[PDB]
């Protein structure tokens, strides 16, 4: 059943040459090319990069049929944070998630003047000020590195996921998440105040003399201990009939 | 060319007008900052009409050397690092606030202020005259408000 | 105070109206949708003027896409953006291949001082009772007052009532026979 | 003209004279530039009275002055009489009857929030995506982002987003910044007699109210985060203006002898041979070392460098305050501290408070780590190549910390305890996206159901210099020459873009199977719906950008007459 | 015992950092406001819960405004007062007690010049 | 290490194995930077020989010619 779900829901475009990766990526959630609202540019502030990257983003939009008049709105967060080589993509991946969940597209506040060269790329819009929109559907984080190390990632808004699940299930989920948030707000203000945020683990979940038994039972899972109250593997849950029954 | 067009002034209201009409304008600022650069990019991205262009330069109407340097950078061919322009209007609104200075108080400040507000304005008109003239520009007067 | 300040390398030039225009508009747009600008505010008229001041074959395809793609259904605010949008799209079509213009639409004001019942001196800038357009301001000027002794037209504005309607007016050249000088 | 002494404006006007707003005078002035009056000027000088009749009012000075006096007096008598009738009341009618009549103002405190995502009513949810989608997707193969955090120039994901999206901090902004930067420290106990519970200036140990943090610290907080001048304190003394180097010289005549240990004198003689004499000083047991003519000497000198600005972690950041043990601080390379702190902060963002809670839902072997670095351990690298070369004391396992995959190792050894996959990416300036690719794939192959993804790199002396040699970074001397403040030297897509600004930090996110996320009940911040890496073409310039990644848009249009049923969800759903 | 464990909400055992601002205010009124005599058994205990509600306002307000509990007399109708505060700051019903406010609460329990609180707020060293 | 013992012996009266104790106590308290003044180095040897003093339990012109002979 899972494989059928896969064939028709998840990977229907894998073996199709008329559906691009980018196309189908969006298409699985009922999203069109035009739905990719924001492009998180690598924006290195170098002459080489910024032009190339615009051109290449422009072309991937042009080829896939982006409606004339609907440009991608590009952010360039390197303007605020700088360029930490490796940590670049991640920082942009964060800002992308924050954009998705806020509907706010921040502005390249250091765009005194958009390079006149870039006018040709009619599918790109370079904002100098923050736009609070009524929604963002998908961001595109792209980054380039030395040695022809190119890379793209498409992040789609979370609420499209909940569409594919039963109402009773969704409701059950909201319940758990709510309880977590409360208990995490708890945790966070504790560790802020008392500098307890990082707490190094001084033991593994398994005793040394139980280490191998755990690695080998695929159904072995942790339970709260009585004495310590912390999460350990029990002798009674390792290779148990009960854990084949309840699985 | 417009001097004295800082934020919150008759200057900046005239500047917004000019830009809205598609003019090509050089604005002088005395306090050239990020804070001030950011002001003008804001102003341009709001009123910068088709065919308009704003150029912000740091400037001190009190310096003979700045007066000369400025309007030279305006007339000099782009190749030579200039602007390649020819002025049609000059609005020398640049000044310094003298208050609580009576006759017997007139000193260093007022003499300097008099320089910015009169002698160097003369010098400035004089400068663009030489440029135009040294180029046979006899049919394109610059209006001085 | 006479030290030098100007250097050529510190000059900053601003060019890209082509880009700020798409931004200018995509901003008026979310702002109406979010109801920061309501159809009464003069700002929608001001901003209309600035958007028209930058007609591209390209700026048009922008508003065209974004305006034609708004779901009027979604809310009362959405209809407004769409209607205004379409109006604006129309105007830009006309002002294409037309000189940009300086037109101040801001509401004209006058001085108002008031001293508290507790001696608190307060200053406001109020709208002039009998002045609303820059048009009316010119008329006010030409009449003078009684204090200038010896010598040495009604064009009802949709102004603070219906912005979209005034916006539709923007592209049209006013014809006048009763020259204000003759007042 | 009134603008940003107008108080008498209304009064002067009360005489049939007009005063003007600046927009009005500007309109008036602009009217002199109209073609009509311009040509007028060309015929003979024009004079324009833009003075709204003030000309006519007699004794204007004194008249003016009177208005001002009458106003000011009316103000001061009115305010003096009221202040006295008010004291007469407190006398006649007691100050305890008027004390229970003032209201109490309430002042805000900072309530920093985790800012989870919002879950709409399901009714609205099902309106977003097509109804056909329900149960179409194998949620075991939808990769979802569950948490994230960063350590960087602008604080954490929370404070940075605030600055990026808004440009100023909130109360929660400053209070958090002041905390990470070390300005204020929490205190709960007795403060000089009376009990206190709240923030304290850590330098003075005096109490600080939330509502004051801004006035007291922000001015300085701002000066010491983001892209600013390189603070040598933060980099073992790296000073771009006086950069240390040694030069080789041959000693032209015998140096004067110096005392040395026997072990040490022998290390010299081993090196120089014919060109050094060492002799035992019979009384002390130690040797004299005399460098003869011909020997080789290293004489230190200094170099002025171009790159003066970096994006550095806010000044006063301290892995100690996030709660990291001094032993780890010592043992580890700075970059591992960035990584450690964000892995923690990222699990917090995902509502996973104890990592071992994963092992309630998953098997030890299905939690992985795919975080990567471009260089990573640049600091231990130096201790190995340079600090050894000087015989300076340096650890015996700096080699450990120099590796790129050891950051992920300490993460697993201190926090996670997984036996899942451990694939570590090196992708230069894209290790972070490539990391997500690798992450996504590892979960889609069944090898992991949760794994850590992200990137990290540090800014150090030799790093910045070599970038300057590749002409890659922005020249700060030149940026200054152009009137550019440090906060302004990173301007992508700009006409004047001039090179990139270097920075330091780390950023990771936690990714998961959509199905598992739902079951655990963690937040869902987005769907990773695609991730790709692509090489470019034949070349000879390694640092060059290319269009390899354009291939993610590759589809074949040789036939597009009629609609593909495949794209149509309604179709697929029936088939399922 | 005559001193219950404070952080027990409708029979549900729990800790002080796992209550919400509402639950605590309602627990405070529950244990200090004697229903049968429609009276706060001690003025300090009315004073206490006032200081607490004031804190609730302080935390959850965004900008500065003025207190909804101008005088603690308003606590003489405890239920009505509580609803007034939390109506204004609805968020306070959903969030656990801020970590820093826990310290505060426990500090007030240690205030002399107040009738010793009628419960145990904390299992620790001074539990005797 | 030569000069540091002739100081420990001149100004603090320490023989062969007693100045061995003062050097071992200074090795556990080693400066994290090189001392600047020779007077700073003298003051360092002082407090180090008194930390040795209470860990062991014990309490506490030719130079003109020297300058000339150097010259010769």
């Amino acid at each position: 059943l899972r494989a059928a779900q896969q064939q028709w829901g998840n990977d229907f475009y894998k073996r199709d040459p008329r559906i691009a990766p980018l196309r189908g990526a969006l298409a699985t959630y009922g999203l069109t090319i035009d739905d990719l609202g924001v492009a998180s540019f690598h924006g290195t502030s170098t002459k080489a990069n910024d032009k190339n990257e615009s051109a290449t983003i422009n072309e991937m939009m042009k080829h896939l049929g982006r409606s004339e008049g609907n440009p991608v709105i590009g952010v360039f967060q390197k303007f605020l944070t700088g360029h930490p080589k490796g940590a670049a993509g991640a920082w942009m991946m964060n800002g992308a998630l924050q954009i998705l969940n806020s509907g706010i597209i921040p502005g390249n506040r250091n765009a005194d003047n958009v390079d006149k060269i870039l006018e040709q790329f009619e599918y790109v819009l370079y904002p100098s000020k923050t736009l609070k929109t009524d929604g963002v559907r998908a961001v595109s984080i792209t980054s380039f590195g030395f040695g022809q190390k190119g890379g793209q990632a498409i992040v789609v808004h979370p609420d499209y996921l909940y569409g594919a699940i039963t109402e009773d299930r969704y409701n059950e989920y909201v319940a758990k998440v709510s309880a977590r948030e409360k208990s995490a707000y708890k945790f966070f203000h504790n560790g802020m105040i008392y500098n307890k945020l990082f707490v190094s683990k001084e033991h593994a979940p398994y005793t040394d003399e139980l280490e191998e038994d755990v690695y080998l039972d695929p159904l072995a899972r942790v339970s709260k201990d009585k004495k310590s109250g912390s999460l350990t593997f029990n002798s009674k849950n390792i290779q148990s009939k009960d854990s084949y029954i309840n699985a | 060319l417009i001097t004295g067009a800082g934020k919150g002034s008759i200057g900046a209201e005239v500047l917004q007008g000019l830009l809205q009409g598609g003019a090509k304008v050089v604005v002088t600022t005395s306090r050239f900052s990020k804070q001030v650069t950011d002001y003008y990019q804001s102003i341009y991205a709001k009123y910068g009409a088709k065919g308009s262009t704003l150029i912000v330069v740091p400037f001190n109407q009190g310096s003979k050397q700045d007066v000369e340097a400025l309007i030279e950078f305006i007339y000099d061919t782009e190749k030579n690092g200039g602007l390649g322009w020819d002025l049609d209007a000059i609005i020398p609104f640049a000044a310094i606030p003298e208050q609580g200075i009576e006759l017997e108080h007139i000193d260093s400040k007022s003499e300097f202020a008099h320089r910015i507000m009169l002698t160097n304005i003369l010098r400035m008109m004089g400068c663009v005259k030489k440029q135009k003239s040294a180029r046979g520009i006899e049919t394109r007067p610059a209006q001085v408000i | 105070g006479v030290a030098t300040s100007f250097s050529r390398k510190k000059a900053r030039t601003f060019d890209s109206s082509w880009n700020w225009a798409k931004q200018s508009l995509l901003s008026l747009y979310f702002e109406i949708i979010h109801g920061v600008l309501k159809n009464v505010d003069r700002e929608v008229v001001s901003e209309a003027i600035n958007i028209m001041n930058r007609s591209n074959d390209a700026l048009i395809k922008f508003m065209e896409y974004h305006i034609s793609n708004t779901d009027e259904t979604k809310g009362e605010n959405y209809q407004l953006v769409k209607t205004l949008g379409e109006q604006l799209i129309e105007n830009c079509k006309q002002v294409l291949d037309v000189d940009p213009v300086y037109k101040d639409v801001a509401k004209p004001t006058g001085p108002k001082t008031a001293i508290d019942k507790n001696g608190n001196i307060t200053y406001s800038e109020e709208p002039r009772e009998k002045v609303r357009k820059l048009s009316q301001y010119v008329q006010e000027m030409a009449l003078g007052g009684p204090i200038t002794k010896e010598s040495q037209m009604d064009v009802e504005d949709a102004l603070d009532k219906d912005s979209t309607k005034e916006v539709a007016s923007l592209p049209n050249k006013s014809t006048i026979s009763k020259t204000v000088s003759s007042t | 003209t009134r603008g940003t002494n107008n108080i008498i404006a209304e009064g002067i006007e009360k005489m049939g004279v007009r005063t003007f707003s600046q927009k009005e005078m500007a309109f008036n002035l602009l009217g002199l530039l109209t073609p009509e009056v311009v040509e007028l000027c060309q015929k003979s000088p024009v004079m324009a009275d833009l003075n709204g009749g003030l000309q006519f009012v007699p004794e204007l000075k004194e008249f003016t002055a009177k208005l001002r006096k009458e106003l000011v007096e009316t103000s001061e008598v009115r305010k003096a009489v009221s202040i006295e009738t008010a004291l007469e009341h407190k006398v006649v009618n007691g100050n305890s009857a008027d004390a229970a009549y003032a209201q109490v103002e309430i002042q805000p405190r900072a309530n920093i929030q985790l800012d989870f995502p919002e879950l709409k009513p399901y009714k609205q949810v099902k309106q977003i995506a097509p109804a056909e989608l329900e149960g179409l997707l194998d949620l075991e193969r939808v990769i979802v982002v569950t948490g994230f955090a960063e350590v960087g120039p602008w604080g954490s994901a929370r404070t940075r987003w605030e600055m990026e999206a808004f440009g100023e901090f909130s109360l929660e902004g400053c209070v958090e910044m002041a905390w990470i930067m070390g300005f204020i420290s929490y205190h709960n106990g007795n403060l000089k007699g009376r009990p206190y519970t709240g923030w304290v200036d850590s330098k003075t140990k005096e109490p600080v109210d939330d509502k004051d943090v801004k006035a007291k610290y922000e001015t300085s907080i701002l000066e010491h985060s983001g892209i600013r001048l390189i603070e040598p304190e933060l980099f073992n003394g790296y000073n771009p203006e006086k950069k240390e180097m040694i030069q080789e010289v041959i000693v032209e005549e015998d140096l004067e002898p110096f005392e040395a240990s026997k072990e040490t004198a022998e290390q010299f003689k081993h090196q120089h041979g014919d060109k050094v004499d060492i002799f035992e000083i019979p009384e002390t047991g130690e040797y004299s070392v005399k460098l003869l003519k011909g020997a080789t000497l290293y004489i230190p000198k200094a170099l002025r460098f171009d790159r003066l600005v970096a994006g550095q972690i806010p000044t006063g950041w301290n892995a100690k305050t996030y709660g990291i043990s001094d032993d780890i601080i010592s043992q580890v390379d700075p970059i591992t501290l960035f990584v450690l702190v964000s892995v923690v902060e990222a699990f917090i963002a995902s509502g996973i408070t104890d990592p071992y809670e994963m092992y309630k839902y998953v098997h030890v072997s299905e939690v992985g780590n795919c975080s990567g670095s471009g260089m990573g351990g640049v600091s231990a690298l130096r201790g190995m190549f340079k600090d050894r070369f000087k015989d300076e004391p340096v650890q015996n396992d700096i080699l450990q910390e120099s590796f790129i995959n050891t950051m992920s190792a300490w993460v697993n050894m201190l926090l996670i305890s997984s036996s899942g996959p451990i694939k570590t990416p090196v992708g230069a300036c894209a290790t972070s996206v490539e990391s997500v690719d690798i992450g996504v794939e590892t979960i889609l192959s069944g090898k992991a159901r949760i794994c850590i993804v992200g990137g990290y790199d540090d800014f150090q002396e030799e790093g910045s210099f070599e970038f300057g040699n590749m002409k890659a970074t922005s020249n700060t001397l030149e940026e200054f020459e152009h009137g550019r403040t440090p906060a302004e030297m990173s301007r992508p897509a700009t006409t004047t873009r001039n090179g990139f600004m270097e920075a330091q930090g780390a950023g990771i996110q936690i990714i998961m199977q959509a199905d598992l996320a739902l079951k655990m009940g963690v937040p869902i911040y987005g769907i990773v719906a695609m991730a790709a890496t692509a090489t470019d073409k034949i070349g000879r310039s390694v640092p060059a950008p290319g269009k390899g990644i354009l291939t993610t848009a590759r589809e074949h249009h040789s036939s597009v007459k009629y609609a593909s049923p495949n794209l149509n969800m309604k179709y697929r759903k029936r088939q399922l | 015992f005559q001193k219950p464990w404070f952080a027990t909400v409708n029979g549900q055992a729990r800790d002080l950092a796992t209550m919400t601002y509402e639950e605590v205010a309602k627990r405070l009124v529950e244990l200090m406001f004697i229903r049968s005599t429609n009276s706060w058994f001690d003025v300090t205990w009315r004073t206490f819960t006032g200081d607490f509600l004031r804190r609730v306002e302080e935390r959850f307000t965004k900008s500065k405004t003025l207190s909804l509990i101008q005088s603690y007399s308003l606590l003489d109708k405890p239920d009505e007062a509580i609803e007034k505060v939390f109506n204004a700051y609805p968020a306070a019903r959903e969030q656990f007690l801020n970590a820093q406010d826990i310290d505060h609460f426990l500090s007030m329990c240690q205030n002399p010049m107040q009738k010793p609180v009628p419960f145990v707020p904390v299992l620790d060293r001074r539990f005797e | 290490i030569t000069v540091a013992r002739k100081y420990l012996q001149t100004r603090w009266g320490l023989p062969s194995g007693r100045q061995d104790g003062v050097l071992l106590v200074a090795l556990s308290n080693e400066p994290a930077a090189r001392l600047g003044s020779e007077a700073d180095a003298k003051a360092f040897l002082d407090s180090m020989a008194q930390k040795y003093a209470s860990i062991v339990g014990v309490d506490l012109l030719e130079e003109i010619t020297k300058d000339h002979k150097v010259l010769a």
